């Protein structure tokens, strides 16, 4: 069965960055529901249960650009009150929006805060070793809910 | 993408 | 305009 519209794909990935072994493991999508990077998306349209490939992944079809705009400072004040405010910590800010979305806290100097909106790696190329583990049908509920289920 | 506004009453959480 | 969606597989920020 080959992975196309509507299909559950299951992948093994190894994610590298510039040589630099990211992440491991393993996950299943929703095929063609813009639940996976495009370019990752692009690369598994077609294959078959138990291909292996690599692929290269640009920022404008993994996470995009690296908005500047999206590195804000923020007082320290702020904060929970027992939470380690570190880089790399994060978190997620929320206003009148009624949206919360999340922070990676870059650099904390003295009762100024720099945190980072961008995803973590919005502005990377991503390289990857993928293994198609396995392709079957979605349910209805999974269709209903355009996801995948866990 | 995104800003963070303080023309509303911004706040954060860490769970 | 155009978006990218930080919450796409593999490396989901936020939900
Ligand atoms: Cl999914």
């Amino acid at each position: 069965m080959k992975v196309g519209q509507d299909k559950v794909v299951t992948i093994r990935y190894t994610l590298q960055v510039e040589g630099e072994v990211l992440d491991q493991g393993e996950l299943s999508y929703l095929h063609g529901h813009r639940n996976l990077i495009p370019g990752l998306e692009e690369a598994l349209e077609g294959r078959e249960e138990g291909e292996a490939f690599q692929a290269h992944v640009p920022a404008e079809k993994a996470y995009g650009p690296h908005d500047p705009e999206g590195v804000q400072v923020v007082p320290l004040s702020a904060f929970p009150e027992d939470a380690e405010v570190v880089p790399g910590a994060q978190f997620y800010a929320q206003d009148m929006e009624g949206n919360p979305m999340p922070l990676t806290v870059v650099a904390v100097e003295g009762e100024e805060v720099t945190v980072d909106f961008n995803h973590p790696l919005a502005g990377k190329d991503l390289d990857f070793q993928v293994e198609v583990v396995k392709v079957r049908e979605a349910t209805p509920e999974e269709l209903l809910h355009g996801h995948a289920h866990p | 993408t995104r800003y963070w506004n303080p023309k509303m009453k911004p706040f954060i959480f860490g769970a």
